[PDB]
């Protein structure tokens, strides 16, 4: 029959439907409502709600019949370079609506894709033409957008949601969806999902249909996530066993996990800061595993690599020992 | 392309120094009745990295948001990490305190700014700060190298708490 | 004309995949649904991934209409991830018919093999991510990785994950007899034995190795030192030796035994391996077997910047002395 | 009251008034001489109607780097011996069919206007007697909108009856094309007679000017003609840099400090502030950091090393032209001295491999100081690079290179100043180990301001060109490695032609001057000759 | 030509030594389905004998009929760039490493091309035609994949022959594709042998001991070893028991800048030394090849614990060099750093 | 399309079922309060960030050059001729000087 996405589903149609972001959000209403919407930058990490807002206010702005003829929504992956904003935004922007007197709207989803030379247009397009139509720029990296293009913009960060904020409405679509879940699932959800509504829906939808309860292990075994269990045996055996062992230990569970090295480094970085340690130890094992991390990048052989992880615990084992 | 450079004469254009563009911002504060203080004058000169475009964008956008020009303003505005956070996690790099260094780093990863942006702030803040000479050097070694680590790829949580407890080990050894 | 023996004695079918009894199961039940959902198989290499995925292809299809509607790439490429969002979206905007003359009609989707999955950044799989819920009805995916964590957490969810289990060596050293007889080679149970051993449980290698020896013995037989020259592997013999050199003390014959292994051709990642595999298997203290790895990570990874192989394998083996000297 | 560049205002109207690459003008001034005579001597047999001997081919190819003077030289010459110059550049739609027919018929016909003002030389564009004489400027800049260019060219080859010339700055154009032309090459003038052309060209503006800023100036565009001459303009015009009188007999002021205007550095500094004083005295003030930062930012978006490249005079060290209490102290500094060096070297080691680079290195060629790299030509197509780059790393990586460069400095320079004060000491003591202080720098890096480079390219550029000459000759053609034939064929080259020198030179027989000859080496003369003097 | 280009075996059966690697390698092509080839080794072993062997007993003797082309690609950033090739009427031979951070585009482009020419060629001989990538060894990570994807590709209409001299650097996604072929070095027998076989043909009769005396001194280089005998020659007529062998110039050129190095240990030494190393990398001497000898005399010169410490520092000091742009900086950075450690040795 | 996690357990590996560690280093977790300093308590100051002083100079710039260059006299202009003749002794200034002054 259908059965359709929950990030599909439960999508703010309307700009009060969006839970975390209130100032930028009134801020962006109070723009629509007297008439002074500028050039938008909205920009941040995904899911966090900068396409639910752009099609809210283009849905204040427009109405049904006039949406395929007033706005213009273009993704900046699919043809890169100056052959799309000389061409369809450029023609967009210049001409009018015959019958329709307004301002026009172009949103730019994903213009960090977009080069150089092509946002060196587009700044231009921008301000040659801003009284017949107005441009909202989405993207994740403030980074790969040039300042000129910035500044003619107002930039809006969506932040990440925070969890206090985000298990309201994730346990409203839990009271609607009639899903079985446990506290360590609403945990594992906010946990996993870090500030990305997208991903949370997901996630839980996916864990629902693979399961149909949503606890931390099917959370844990849905999403291919290592186990909380698997990382601290892999502390207890750098910080008890010895070197052999431990090497023998750790190769066989990476074999039975399907566990990479720079996945055990990002998840045993982690656990470095809650377990307690002193501050020449923790510093000396930030080190090793920074180093650690940075030879996986090129290309090398992931025992040696390992064994240097062990070695790195191995160093301070015998310190804190001796410590006591 | 060279050919065409060997037709034209080429004149270097360099960044904007902060004092001319506090004559500029005072120009315009002048000119329009603005309200504000040296904080907020401050927070947008730091905005602003020699950008005199980019310093009248965010004073105007101040002005428009909140009408009065100081750091939280400016920085509600512009959105960036705040220099006092970063400038208190160099301190506490200084002073060797990993934890609360670690504490404040997580608490802008947990913001949800960019590694890039991380790295330029610590870069712009270190820069300036009070430090020794060859203490100074040594952060910007190591910023460096860890900024060449994100350029090239591997940016994380681990190589930015790699970074801190290199910048303890610098304050540590001597 | 002829292709090799890793493509020509791969299984036809599902259910031929031995030593894999869910991944089989579930794909079986995948086929008599005729509906494959999305596909991530991980597990070390030569074990049968790319094996299955293609045997699930071809009974699902036609044996004419297999190689034509599944796109096999690598996730590799070095020129980004949007050149491969290219191929993708030309391959789902593409379209072929198809029809079966055993009486079964084709599906109305299409396969996507996405291999060495695990080697995209987060970033790339974000972006893959996008085409994969764009295009989720008429096209498939099936990544093939060996590290199931480096998959990010939207790809992960949305797909149906698979491990693959590496065989035990009596039933690789049964396979390649049975190649070898198929073929028609003279070789013993002994050369067969070192093969898989030298193989390291890499059934693909393992194949790939005979196969060279065959090609290069003319018709004789397969001794043991064709298959170590063929495999890229040094000697036990200059490992001892390199080992003796370090815990003799002396430099003047440190350098005269690695100068000997550079001058027989042999690589030095090959040597790191070796010393690796023999440094963390012995009765070394903690503390040297510590040093001695750490020395060699860092030795492996400045071989693989393309640093020279005299002057690192000097300084390893100068650490290395170092620390087995340290007890004298 | 003038409207003219300076490029055009003071174009050499006659070859003996062009600088530099006397060869190659006095071989276009034959060739063309030659076809003027042959020119004359077809009308002489008009009126008195009514070729391996000669070999004068019917084209001249004239190729070089970019600003040489080609183009000024051709058009000197055709102005000289009263050719007309029909041009083709790049700038106008020039296709074969276009080309052709409305070209052909310059070199096929005569002129109908012989006489008057028609020695002024035209362009071509399709939205006593004058010879016709065709330039195809810049023949390597080719189009899809020219299509079938090269074929009519090749016709222009075939079936021409006036001279045709032909302008390039592609070192490899005339590989590809085939035909038949004399080919002239146009060197790279040297640096001191650009100098002082210059400097005839600033006085005849009344400007006083020395030669050490021209010649840096010079060495910072690479002898670039036109580009030196349009910054003069522009520097003169603009009123000069400084005002500093420096009396010299060898009264008005000197202009210098050009140089410090071309690379930007006076947007930065007062004119108050110095350069060298700036980099010399000790920096305590947040601005003065400024000011380095920014400087040497500068120098880095050029990938140019400004403190290392120019390091002994920089450095608080004595600097020479090249031609027990007290036993401690006379030991300690220099070990001080040396271990900051070391400290100061290693730094830069550090900044050149662990930090990134804002311009991408060795990215069409690869590393410098090989003759492997080959020929990287500029772009002929109208479409953009469309692949992603990362502006932010460009923007962030020269400031981060630049702070650990300036830091790293005034470390060392903090560090040798505070051992040597204490030298007085030492002096007192009768025993002078300034002698081991001291830095012997080159002729080559003293007689300029600042330097872009520590090492000897020209000497570079002459072992690159010998060893491309030695690995041409069709015996050592086909050899298959390239370090390695640099590294085992050549030094046994280098012996075998000191040998056969120490025999000439020892009045044996003449067979061994024909030893090369007795293995049938093609290796020419003058290289062998080369690689028998010395390895320096 | 000399006797390193002359006396070149061309057949399978005039390799003097490693007769069973030989004997191999002609079985190789009988069975037809020659796969892409890993020719490695130390420099000089033999290796491109090999090849041109291999390519001989493949196509006929018109792979002898060399000629030399100049290509143009262009460039993903539209720029274009020249490189070289030694091609005949059945094999090509490329140096892709010529064009730096962009062999892989002469990487691909090429290839794709003298694919395209076997797709026009027909002469009913051999299906594929080889390609010899030479120095493969000094290829990137993306020239590397492009390699890989390249040979995946066009494996069915052209062959690809890698002769390198490390395996290190050349990613083990290469490595799984070719037929490993490891050439060690001729022995000093073997050496000899050759050097014998190749003086006999010019009717000179060289003694065993200046023979051995010339295998000892090249390090197992033939090439090295023939041409010392080439200078030899060209500096006798008759081959003296105590005949002189020409040492190499930038050889004792590096000698004399190792004890530059350790005679004086100041700032202005260092930079006498800064200006040698300039003028020895002047000379295109490759970096790694200028520290391999600097440290070989400098541990000639150092003592018995320091000789670990200054191997290591050299080894870090050359990744660091072929990490950076610019090795000169790197080569100083060694020099210096080893100045003050022998200047704190000796103090103490 | 319905997503499933397959691993093909083996219970003799004794890996797949593990517990938490007893040791009391993994045992004992030390808490960070995750409290910062509030943003606008402080305050930021003039020339903090940034290389601003609270004096600014006045009358050291905005010097406009109105320069009226004299025309060299002819003792003074054979007398630079003659120093550009010491500087290069190679070159050829009296066949070129002329020539450019007749170009002016
Ligand atoms: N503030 C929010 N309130 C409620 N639901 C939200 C919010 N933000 C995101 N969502 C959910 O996330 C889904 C997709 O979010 P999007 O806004 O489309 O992601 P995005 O902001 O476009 O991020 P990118 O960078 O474009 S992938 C919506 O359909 C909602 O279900
Ligand atoms: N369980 C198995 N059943 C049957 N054949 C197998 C099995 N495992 C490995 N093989 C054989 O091993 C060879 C290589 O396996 P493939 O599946 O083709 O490659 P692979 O396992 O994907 O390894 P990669 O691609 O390098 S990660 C083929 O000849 C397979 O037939
Ligand atoms: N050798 C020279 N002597 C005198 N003036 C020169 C010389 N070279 C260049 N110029 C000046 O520079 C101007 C332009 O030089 P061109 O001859 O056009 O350069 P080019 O050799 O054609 O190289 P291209 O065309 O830019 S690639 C001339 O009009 C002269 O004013
Ligand atoms: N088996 C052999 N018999 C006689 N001469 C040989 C033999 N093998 C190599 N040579 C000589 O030694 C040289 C080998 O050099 P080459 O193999 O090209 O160096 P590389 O191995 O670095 O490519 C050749 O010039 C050849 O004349
Ligand atoms: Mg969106
Ligand atoms: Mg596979
Ligand atoms: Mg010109």
């Amino acid at each position: 029959i259908r059965n359709l996405p929950w990030v599909e589903k439960y999508r703010p149609q309307t700009l009060n439907d969006l839970i975390s972001h209130q100032d930028i959000l009134s801020t962006i209403q109070k723009f629509i409502n007297e008439d002074r919407l500028p050039h938008l930058l909205l920009y941040g990490p995904p899911g966090t709600g900068k396409t639910s807002t752009i099609l809210a206010c283009a849905k204040q702005l427009y109405k049904d019949k006039e949406f395929g003829s007033m706005v213009l929504e273009l993704n900046a992956s699919d043809d890169r370079g100056i052959d799309i904003i000389r061409g369809p935004i450029l023609s967009f922007a210049s001409t009018r609506t015959i019958f329709k007197k307004g301002f026009k709207l172009v949103i730019l989803d994903e213009a960090d894709a977009m080069t150089q030379d092509a946002q060196n247009a587009l700044r231009r397009v921008i301000e040659k033409f801003t009284e017949n139509t107005r441009f909202c720029l989405i993207c994740n990296y403030l980074s790969k957008i040039i300042p000129a293009l910035q500044s003619r913009c107002t930039r809006f960060r969506f932040g990440p949601l925070t969890p206090e904020l985000m298990v309201p409405r994730l346990e409203h679509v839990v009271e609607e969806e009639k899903v079985d879940i446990s506290e360590d699932g609403m945990k594992a959800l906010v946990t996993l999902s870090s500030g990305d509504m997208r991903r949370a829906l997901n996630i839980l939808q996916s864990t629902n249909m693979a399961f149909g309860k949503v606890t931390e292990e099917t959370v844990y075994t849905c999403t291919g996530h290592p186990l909380k269990s698997d990382i601290a045996n892999i502390l207890d055996w750098m910080l008890n066993q010895d070197f052999t062992t431990a090497y023998r230990n750790i190769t066989e569970l990476k074999t039975l996990k399907g566990l990479a090295l720079h996945d055990i480094l990002t998840e045993i970085h982690l656990f470095v800061h809650r377990v307690d340690f002193p501050s020449s130890v923790r510093i000396h094992l930030l080190t090793k595993m920074a180093d650690i991390e940075y030879r996986l990048s090129v290309g090398t052989n992931e025992k040696i690599q390992l064994s240097s992880l062990i070695a790195a615990f191995q160093v301070t084992r015998d310190l804190i020992v001796a410590e006591a | 392309i060279e050919p065409i450079q060997s037709r034209c004469a080429v004149l270097r254009y360099t960044k904007l120094t902060d004092a001319q563009i506090l004559t500029r911002l005072m120009n315009v504060i002048e000119k329009e009745r603005v309200p504000y203080t040296d904080d907020g004058l401050e927070a947008i000169i730091f905005t602003a990295q020699g950008d005199m475009r980019q310093a009248l964008n965010n004073l105007q956008s101040t002005f428009s948001g909140f009408g009065f020009i100081n750091s939280e303003n400016v920085f509600k505005v512009c959105d960036e990490p705040h220099p006092l956070l970063v400038k208190e996690m160099i301190q506490h790099c200084v002073n060797a305190n990993i934890d609360e260094a670690y504490k404040i780093l997580a608490h802008l990863w947990h913001l949800g700014y960019s590694p890039e942006d991380i790295i330029g702030n610590i870069f712009r803040v270190c820069k300036t700060f009070q430090m020794a000479e060859y203490l100074k050097l040594e952060f910007i070694k190591e910023i460096g190298y860890t900024h060449m680590k994100i350029a090239e790829g591997v940016n994380s949580l681990l190589q930015m708490a790699g970074l801190l407890a290199r910048l303890c080990q610098k304050t540590m050894a001597p | 004309k002829p292709v090799p023996w890793v493509e020509k004695y791969r299984p036809k079918c599902v259910d031929e995949v031995a030593f894999q009894e869910e991944v089989v199961a579930v794909l079986k039940k995948s086929l008599e649904g005729a509906d494959l959902p999305n596909l991530l198989f991980y597990g070390p290499p030569g074990t049968g991934k790319t094996s299955t995925i293609l045997a699930a292809a071809r009974e699902l299809f036609g044996p004419e209409l297999f190689r034509l509607r599944v796109l096999e790439l690598n996730a590799s490429d070095e020129r980004g991830i949007q050149v491969v969002r290219e191929k993708v979206k030309n391959f789902a905007q593409l379209t072929v018919s198809g029809s079966r003359s055993d009486g079964k009609p084709c599906p109305p989707f299409k396969i996507v093999i996405l291999d060495e999955a695990d080697s995209m950044t987060s970033a790339a799989q974000a972006a893959l991510r996008r085409t994969m819920e764009k295009e989720s009805k008429t096209t498939r995916f099936c990544l093939i990785c060996n590290y199931v964590s480096r998959i990010i957490e939207p790809l992960t969810s949305r797909c149906s994950k698979f491990r693959f289990k590496p065989l035990s060596d009596k039933i690789q050293q049964q396979r390649l007899l049975d190649i070898a007889k198929k073929e028609n080679v003279k070789i013993s149970d002994e050369g067969i034995a070192y093969l898989v051993k030298v193989s390291e449980g890499d059934l693909r290698k393992a194949i790939t190795f005979l196969q060279s020896a065959t090609r290069l013995t003319g018709g004789k037989e397969i001794t043991e030192k064709v298959i170590t020259d063929i495999a890229g592997v040094i000697p036990a013999e200059k490992i001892d030796g390199v080992f003796a050199a370090c815990q003799s003390g002396s430099f003047d014959k440190l350098e005269a035994v690695v100068k000997d292994l550079i001058d027989e051709g042999h690589a030095a990642t090959q040597l790191v391996n070796q010393l690796h595999d023999v440094v963390v298997e012995n009765n070394l203290s903690d503390k040297q077997k510590s040093i001695i790895t750490e020395k060699l990570a860092e030795v492996d990874k400045c071989l693989a910047d393309g640093a020279d192989e005299h002057l690192q394998l000097i300084s390893l083996c100068a650490t290395v002395m170092q620390q087995l000297s340290q007890n004298c | 009251t003038e409207d003219m560049l300076w490029t055009e205002k003071y174009q050499p109207q006659t070859a003996s008034e062009l600088i530099g690459n006397e060869l190659a003008i006095k071989k276009l001034h034959s060739w063309l001489k030659d076809w003027k005579r042959r020119a004359e001597l077809e009308e002489r047999q008009n009126l008195k109607g009514k070729e391996e001997e000669s070999r004068l081919c019917n084209t001249v190819l004239i190729t070089g780097p970019t600003g040489v003077g080609k183009t000024a030289a051709v058009y000197a010459c055709a102005q000289e011996l009263g050719f007309k110059i029909f041009e083709v550049n790049a700038s106008s739609q020039r296709s074969g069919r276009q080309i052709l027919s409305q070209l052909k018929e310059a070199t096929q016909s005569h002129q109908v206007d012989k006489q008057g003002v028609n020695s002024q030389k035209p362009c071509f564009f399709n939205s006593k007697n004058a010879t016709s004489l065709i330039l195809f400027e810049e023949v390597d800049v080719i189009f899809d909108e020219d299509a079938g260019f090269l074929n009519a060219i090749k016709t222009f080859m075939a079936t021409t009856k006036r001279p045709v010339i032909l302008t390039t700055s592609d070192p490899t154009f005339s590989l590809m094309f085939d035909g038949c032309f004399e080919e002239i090459k146009f060197s790279t003038p040297s640096l001191l007679n650009v100098a002082s052309y210059l400097q005839m060209i600033c006085l005849t503006e009344n400007f006083r000017t020395d030669v050490k800023d021209f010649v840096t100036l010079l060495t910072a565009n690479t002898c670039d003609i036109r580009k030196s001459i349009l910054y003069l303009q522009f520097w003169i015009r603009s009123g000069g840099g400084v005002l500093e009188e420096r009396p010299l007999t060898l009264l008005p002021k000197c202009d210098s400090g050009c140089a410090e205007t071309l690379f930007g550095l006076k947007n930065i500094f007062s004119p108050s502030e110095d350069l060298f004083s700036f980099l010399k005295h000790k920096i305590t003030m947040k601005e003065e950091w400024h000011k380095f930062i920014q400087l040497l930012t500068e120098f880095q978006m050029r990938n140019v090393d400004f403190l290392y490249s120019n390091l002994e005079f920089i450095l608080p060290l004595p600097v020479d032209t090249i031609p027990t209490t007290a036993g401690k102290k006379c030991s300690a500094l220099v070990s001080h001295c040396l271990n900051s060096l070391s400290e100061f070297m290693d730094n830069m080691s550090f900044l050149d491999a662990l930090l990134t680079d804002v311009r991408e290195q060795n990215k069409y060629g690869r590393n410098d100081f090989s003759w492997t790299n080959g020929k990287v030509t500029s772009g002929l197509c109208d479409e953009f690079s469309l692949e992603s780059n990362d502006g932010w790393t460009s923007q962030s990586s020269g400031e981060l290179k630049a702070a650990a460069e300036a830091l790293s400095f005034t470390k060392c320079s903090s560090a040798i100043s505070k051992a040597l004060e204490t030298l007085n000491s030492c002096k007192k003591l009768g025993r002078d180990p300034t002698n081991d202080l001291t830095f012997y720098v080159s002729q080559k890096r003293n007689n300029v301001y600042f330097s872009q480079s520590a090492a000897n390219l020209d000497n570079a550029w002459k072992r690159i060109s010998v060893i491309k000459s030695v690995f041409s000759s069709r015996s050592l053609l086909y050899v298959g490695n390239r370090q390695a034939s640099i590294i085992e064929y050549l030094p046994t080259l280098r012996n075998i032609c000191k040998t056969e020198k120490l025999k000439e030179q020892g009045k044996s027989k003449r067979r061994f001057l024909h030893y090369f000859e007795g293995i049938h080496l093609d290796i020419p003369k003058e290289t062998v000759n080369t690689l028998a003097a010395d390895f320096p | 030509s000399l006797w390193v280009d002359k006396y070149r075996p061309c057949s399978l059966g005039r390799l003097d030594y490693h007769k069973e690697q030989a004997a191999q390698l002609r079985n190789l092509v009988q069975c037809g389905d020659f796969p892409h080839l890993l020719v490695y080794g130390p420099s000089g072993a033999g290796k491109k004998t090999r090849i041109m062997c291999i390519l001989r007993e493949l196509y006929g003797v018109g792979v002898e009929k060399l000629r030399i082309e100049h290509q143009t690609i262009t460039t993903p950033s539209k720029k274009k760039i020249e490189i070289s090739t030694i091609a005949s009427n059945y094999h090509l031979e490329v140096n892709p490493s010529d064009a730096g951070n962009s062999d892989r585009v002469v990487i691909q482009e090429m290839l794709k091309t003298v694919a395209q020419s076997q797709q026009l060629e027909t002469n009913s001989q051999r299906d594929f035609k080889v390609v010899l990538l030479t120095e493969v060894d000094k290829l990137t990570k993306d020239a590397q994949h492009a390699l890989r994807r390249t040979m995946e590709k066009y494996m069915s209409t052209c062959r690809l022959i890698l002769c390198c001299n490390s395996t290190s650097k050349v990613i083990p996604p290469i490595r799984s594709r070719c037929l490993a072929v490891r050439v060690p070095a001729p022995s000093i027998e073997d050496i000899c042998h050759v050097l014998s076989t190749v003086c006999k043909k010019e009717g000179l009769n060289l003694p065993s001991q200046l023979a051995h005396r010339l295998a000892e001194k090249s390090c197992r280089n033939l090439r090295k070893a023939l041409l010392m005998c080439e200078a030899c020659r060209v500096q006798q007529y008759p081959f003296t028991a105590d005949q002189e062998i020409p040492e190499t110039d930038w050889e004792v050129y590096l000698r004399e800048t190792a004890n530059a190095i350790v005679s004086q240990q100041t700032p202005q030494r260092l930079l006498e030394v800064r200006g040698r190393l300039y003028e020895l990398l002047t000379h295109c001497i490759p970096p790694e090849i200028i520290m391999k000898g600097l440290l070989s005399e400098l541990l000639h010169n150092c003592d018995g614990q320091l000789k670990g410490e200054v191997a290591q520092m050299a080894a870090y000091y050359e990744h660091r060099l072929q990490l950076g742009s610019k090795a000169i900086y790197h080569l100083e950075a060694f020099v210096a750093k080893f100045m003050a450690l022998y200047k704190k040795f000796m103090e103490d | 399309q319905r997503v499933v996690h397959v691993q093909q357990k083996d219970d003799g590996c004794c890996l797949w079922h593990l517990k938490p560690p007893s040791c009391p280093l993994l045992t004992k977790f030390k808490e960070l309060n995750t409290k910062v300093i509030d943003l606008s308590k402080c305050g930021i100051a003039l020339g903090e960030f940034s290389t601003l002083n609270s004096k600014l100079k006045s009358g050291n710039s905005a010097a406009v050059f109105m320069r009226t260059r004299k025309e060299f006299t002819e003792e003074v202009r054979n007398l630079l001729l003659e120093e550009i003749r010491w500087s290069n002794p190679e070159f050829s200034l009296k066949k070129y000087f002329p020539l450019l002054l007749k170009k002016q």
